[PDB]
């Protein structure tokens, strides 16, 4: 009803940095904009309400401004705990409506993934299926390309990828890539390769195995 | 301190019903506005229903998306908040949270629960196949895993050696494939310790009352 556009959707920043996040309503909301943060395993917390009033307990490095259709959240000198998902919400009028969020990510040194490949298990082959699995663990930033090669030929069907959220402790990402085939399909070729291209090197990290080296 | 705990979430078919409740504590319940907000997967939080305080005589407001199907109510003596959900739709699938206002500004949410998951689907409760991920035909550290595939509805929990090398485990979120969920989990341990000592993944899927324990074995013969 009042639609709320949050931007940027994603921002990486350093501990000690100051940043600004934006929220824009499709029509005036007077001053009634609230800001929240979300973190995994924690309940949502209100930071600011009525545009610029700090919720009891919010650190003073948070400030809010705006009126009408354009607001902003500023956080000065980021603390580690400030890295989170931030939402805005208008509370001028029903139906209450939220922005889609700004992911505030902690910028750490670039790191290459550790890559591991797994053939399908006996157990899975017995059932008629064949999943080849590649883990790419502990890298940064999250952008990465994985390609799957069967007998040297790029495979672009049946790959599913999944990433973890940024790690609380080391600030890295990890992902799985899984190429799922039928048994028959799996047995008609020999070499299975997953290749990870990540900005830490112009050389892909390559992991393979031969069905018929075992 | 203030606590809100949601419950009653589960799987239903399209056209069924569900009742959610929210156990609230740590404030005078009747002094506050209480709401239900949901987060469908990949989408913005969506406010659904508000019930005001005693001062306001407990009047309600609804989102157009649940109006006439969902009804918010309060048990004031017990400090429980309810959401009765009738004529469920697959688009209703989401994590549902209960929330309380901050007192100064009545249409904000100072406290939330952790949420309860609601699935509306025609898929049937199905337990996972659990497959081991060990290296085939190495160095100082070894990565192992478990592929958990073909389950419904969420969630599953994967425990490695009764919680002991949960510092180096990675849990990959589930994705729907062929109507069913798949996820995997990995753990990284020193080569000094596996295959020398045992490593097991235990996979709980409460929906089907199933727990699978899978020992990771080294590359050995086809025989044995
Ligand atoms: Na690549
Ligand atoms: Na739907
Ligand atoms: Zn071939």
């Amino acid at each position: 009803d009042v639609q709320i556009t949050q931007s940027p959707s994603y921002l990486a920043a350093s501990p000690g940095e100051t940043i600004t996040i934006n929220c824009r309503a499709s029509k005036s909301i007077r001053k009634f904009l609230a800001w929240y943060r979300e973190k995994p395993g924690k309940t949502n917390k209100l930071l600011i309400y009525s545009g610029s009033t700090l919720q009891s307990g919010t650190p003073s490095r948070f400030s809010g401004s705006g009126s009408g259709t354009d607001f902003t959240l500023t956080i000065s000198r980021l603390e580690p705990e400030d890295f989170a998902m931030y939402y805005c919400q208008q509370h001028n009028d029903y139906p209450l409506t939220f922005g889609a969020g700004t992911k505030l990510e902690l910028k750490r040194a670039d790191a290459a993934p550790t890559v591991s490949i797994f053939p399908p298990s006996s157990e899975q082959l017995t059932s008629g299926g064949a999943s080849v699995v590649c883990f790419l663990n502990n890298f940064y930033p999250k952008d990465i390309n994985v390609k799957w090669k069967i007998d040297g030929s790029e495979r672009q069907n049946g790959v599913l990828n999944s990433w973890t959220d940024q790690d609380s402790k080391d600030s890295t990402y990890s992902m799985s890539s899984t190429l799922t085939l039928t048994k028959d399909e799996y047995e008609r070729h020999n070499s299975y390769t997953c290749e990870a291209t990540h900005k830490t090197s112009t050389s892909p990290i390559v992991k393979s195995f031969n069905r018929n080296e075992c | 301190e203030v606590n809100l705990v949601e419950s009653g979430g589960g799987l239903e078919q399209s056209g069924g019903s569900l009742s959610l409740s929210c156990a609230a504590s740590g404030f005078t319940f009747t002094d506050y506005y209480m709401s239900w907000v949901r987060q469908p997967p990949g989408k913005a939080l969506e406010w659904l229903a508000l019930i005001r305080n005693k001062a306001k005589g407990y009047t309600t407001e609804y989102s157009a998306s649940v109006k006439g199907r969902f009804t918010i109510s309060r048990d004031n003596s017990q400090s429980i908040l309810y959401l009765q959900m009738n004529a469920l739709r697959a688009e209703d699938s989401a994590i549902y949270y209960c929330a309380r206002d901050n007192g100064a500004a009545r249409a904000t949410f100072a406290y939330w629960g952790q949420g309860t998951l609601v699935t509306v689907s025609a898929a049937k409760t199905t337990p996972p196949s659990v497959y081991p991920l060990a290296p085939g035909c190495t160095g100082s550290s070894v990565t192992l895993g478990c592929l958990v595939k073909g389950y419904f509805p969420e969630s599953v929990t994967v425990t490695w050696n009764s919680g002991s090398l949960s510092s180096s485990v990675h849990t990959f979120p589930a994705l729907l494939q062929s109507g069913l969920y798949t996820m995997s989990s990995s753990v990284t341990v020193p080569s000094s310790t596996w295959p020398s000592q045992t490593v097991t993944c235990s996979v709980a899927h409460p929906a089907s009352s199933t727990t699978v324990d899978k020992k990771l074995e080294p590359s050995g013969p086809i025989s044995t």
